[PDB]
């Protein structure tokens, strides 16, 4: 589990900037499918055209979620239930996305608020979104 | 691998501009923060206890550099990178025995470093290319295996 | 790669007594519920709704003899496994999008489906090989990424 | 998680291998280190010769903490606590040597037990020795 350290580094980021999270979720996303083009095959009924607002939609989601992971982080299990059903039953996402959609919202991160990811803040992060894909890949082990 | 003119501009300019002293020491010292198990490989660098040792351990930015040098030999001759790193291979692998999975940990944390460093500069595109040559490193370094 | 006598020996002995029907039925299988996203690539193949469906399935059972044949294909001709695979790299990089770490697992499962039906003759020494092998199959067909 | 079903099948297994976990042990090693070779750079205080006894000695111990986990499937973190500091935090072990152990131990089941290892139960097994890697990482998260 996260050290008490590592969640009290997650809330700082977030409260900073959460209010620009969901800008960052597009952005996550829109380079996840430009950096690493395999993972467009998850979303065959989207518009996955630069720009799209569907990409923007639905990145917005992903860092809604983690919003409501770093709020409810003692429990976030609990946090993210019809999730993790949805992404290991439902669409049977490979595990290994999970890592690259993880680091893709570091890089945005790092473009954005370059003082604010130290390297302790990173290791950090990088827990906390690796927590998050475990969460929703549970059912897998 | 194949690699456009447009990919070879986005890796060439980014090269040119990089800060290879500071951006090198930054990507060896969050790989050994962020990954801990990958300080059993540098036990004589001395002390590597917290996130402030290892940033400011003398021979962690010192090396540091030395890695970031020897992305920019891949640099240099994107189309012989196999070649540039034979040599590089045998030591990790045979001598050192590192695990490849931490090659790709390692180009990870420099994509995320050179994000840092450029900021929007550092495109969806920009990180496309760079996540590939990382990439292209790391299978290269990884051959006397398979 | 370099192919010693005796691992060309540990791998086409083991091989000669493979039936290839059993095996890869049992691989296949193993694969679809060990690693159960792995389903996600064979929607076509009717009801894999359970491990017992999967195991009774007969698509999961036929598409499974031709894997086995194509890793004979890599036995019948060790030093040319890259060409051999070619063809299969394009159909699952390119067009199927299968994720390499998917070929090591598969490459895996293979080596305790070959354990359980060889038991005392699969020694230390053919694990080795045969881990060996599926370690270059699944480079070789991973050939069309990096 | 492990189910019921699985933490059944896990057991069972066990009970079937029951005395000769201690052997099965050494031989999962001996299997590690023959087939990947550099996982012995942890050993470079060890006689790693062929039928060396400190291998064979060093699998037991190896079998007995899996005994315990399994003894103790419902709580594998708190069984196996001091052990995963021991891994992570003074040996370092690198997470992706713990997938190369857990499947020579599941190579040595299929060597000895072959009808016991159905797809089922190689599963079940499959997800008790991934989850034991787990915790002996933990101090990596
Ligand atoms: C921690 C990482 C992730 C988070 C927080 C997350 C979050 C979400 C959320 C909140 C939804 C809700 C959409 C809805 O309710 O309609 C969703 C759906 C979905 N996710 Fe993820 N996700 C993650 C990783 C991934 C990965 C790695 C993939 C595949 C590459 C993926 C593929 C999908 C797909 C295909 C949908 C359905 C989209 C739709 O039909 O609208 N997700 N995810
Ligand atoms: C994947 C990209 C990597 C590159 C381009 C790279 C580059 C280099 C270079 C240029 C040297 C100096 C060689 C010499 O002095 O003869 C070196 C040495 C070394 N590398 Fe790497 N490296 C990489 C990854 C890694 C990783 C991931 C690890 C460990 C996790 C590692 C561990 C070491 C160690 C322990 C040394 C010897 C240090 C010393 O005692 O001087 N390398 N590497
Ligand atoms: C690494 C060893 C593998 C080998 C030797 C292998 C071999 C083959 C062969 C011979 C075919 C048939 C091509 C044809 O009929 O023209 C095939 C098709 C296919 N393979 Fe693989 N495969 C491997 C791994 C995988 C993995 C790991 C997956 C997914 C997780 C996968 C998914 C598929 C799919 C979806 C097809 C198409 C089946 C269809 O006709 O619908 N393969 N493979
Ligand atoms: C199934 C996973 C594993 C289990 C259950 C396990 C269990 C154990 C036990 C019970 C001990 C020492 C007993 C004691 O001091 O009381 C030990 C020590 C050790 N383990 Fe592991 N281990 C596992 C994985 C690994 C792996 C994957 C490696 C490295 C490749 C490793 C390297 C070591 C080393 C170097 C020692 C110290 C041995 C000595 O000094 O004699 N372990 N392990």
């Amino acid at each position: 589990v996260l050290s008490a350290n590592d969640k009290s580094n997650v809330k700082a980021v977030f409260a900073k900037i959460g209010g620009q999270a969901g800008d960052l979720g597009g952005e996550a996303l829109e380079r996840l499918f430009i950096t690493y083009p395999q993972t467009k095959t998850y979303f065959p009924h989207f518009d996955l055209s630069h720009g799209s607002a569907q990409i923007k939609g639905h990145g917005k989601k992903v860092a809604e979620a983690l919003v409501e992971a770093a709020n409810h982080i003692d429990d976030i299990a609990g946090a993210l239930s019809k999730l993790s059903d949805l992404h290991a039953q439902k669409l049977r996402v490979d595990p290994v996305n999970f890592k690259l959609l993880g680091h893709c919202f570091l890089v945005v991160v790092a473009v954005h608020f370059p003082s604010l990811l130290t390297p302790e803040v990173h290791a950090s992060l990088d827990k906390f979104v690796l927590a998050v894909g475990t969460v929703l890949t549970a059912k897998y082990r | 691998v194949h690699w456009s003119a447009e990919e070879k501009q986005l890796i060439t300019s980014i090269w040119g501009k990089v800060n290879v002293a500071d951006c090198g020491a930054e990507a060896l010292a969050r790989l050994l923060i962020v990954y801990p198990w990958t300080q059993r490989f540098f036990s004589s660098f001395g002390n590597l206890s917290s996130a402030t040792a290892i940033s400011g351990n003398p021979n962690v930015k010192a090396h540091g550099k030395k890695v970031l040098t020897s992305f920019g030999d891949a640099v240099k001759n994107l189309d012989n990178i196999k070649g540039t790193f034979a040599q590089l291979s045998e030591l990790h692998c045979d001598k050192l025995h590192v695990d490849p999975e931490n090659f790709r940990l390692l180009g990870d944390i420099l994509v995320i470093i050179l994000a840092a460093h450029f900021g929007k500069d550092f495109t969806p595109e920009c990180q496309a290319a760079w996540q590939k040559l990382v990439r292209v490193v790391a299978h290269a370094l990884a051959r006397k295996y398979h």
